[PDB]
């Protein structure tokens, strides 16, 4: 019998983001090769098939810092931690490609999902 | 608020 | 230009949901009379003024045991925690009163909004 | 998805 609030999720993510910003309690940092990503690991888990493995592991769920394989592109994870954010995804033609491998890497499905629909528009 |  | 994943922010929620439930990377425990809650602190930030005042707070963040006000009903606040994990609050005759006088000291404006109509409709 |  319970009530709903429409717009609460989106409020709370606003909000997790907002943290994110200001880095408030941000208790992670992700290595992607040259770059440095700061993040709560919560809100990781809760957007990626990887990061939800790793953070349940009972010897990395303590790290402070994760490296992620060489491969991946600092712009792609960018524009992917972004999204896991904010629920936006800012896909183009010159990232698609990066974007669609990074979200592969993370198991990010929806997104890897309309990256492949993306691509076969194109071909 | 909405009946969900 | 970006695009957006509608779902998004609900199925960050429930994830972050299915972390409280399993006490996984829960970071404080609020004390409500006899009874304990566990939460994490981000969480309680983006859904209530109180808490966001608390955890900016450049002490208050460190704590792990937060003791809410003795006059705050532990039912009141359960229902106020479920809602800020699920959207869902589960407002009725016998608990309107504790939920909204709780929202009232959390500053959950939106609740307090709803539980004003609510009792406004029954006088 | 949707164009926001
Ligand atoms: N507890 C918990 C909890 C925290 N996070 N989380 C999940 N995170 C996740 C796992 C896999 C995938 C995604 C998110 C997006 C995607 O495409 N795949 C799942 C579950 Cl079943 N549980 C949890
Ligand atoms: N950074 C940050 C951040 C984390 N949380 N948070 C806010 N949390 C909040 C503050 C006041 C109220 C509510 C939530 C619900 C309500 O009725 N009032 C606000 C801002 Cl402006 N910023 C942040
Ligand atoms: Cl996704
Ligand atoms: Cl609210």
């Amino acid at each position: 019998s319970c009530i709903q609030f429409t717009r609460h999720a989106s409020d709370v993510l606003l909000n997790l983001n907002r943290l994110r910003s200001r880095d408030i309690l941000t208790d992670v940092v992700i290595v992607v090769s040259r770059e440095q990503f700061r993040a709560h690991k919560t809100v990781l888990m809760a957007c990626s098939g990887l990061f939800y493995s790793i953070f349940t592991d009972q010897l990395k769920c303590n790290l402070s810092v994760i490296n992620l394989d060489p491969e991946i592109n600092p712009e792609g994870f960018c524009i992917l931690l972004d999204f896991m954010y904010t629920s936006r995804l800012n896909l183009r033609e010159g990232n698609i490609m990066a974007v669609m491998a990074t979200a592969m890497y993370l198991q990010m499905e929806h997104v890897v999902d309309t990256c492949r629909k993306f691509i076969k528009a194109s071909e | 608020w909405v009946i969900p």
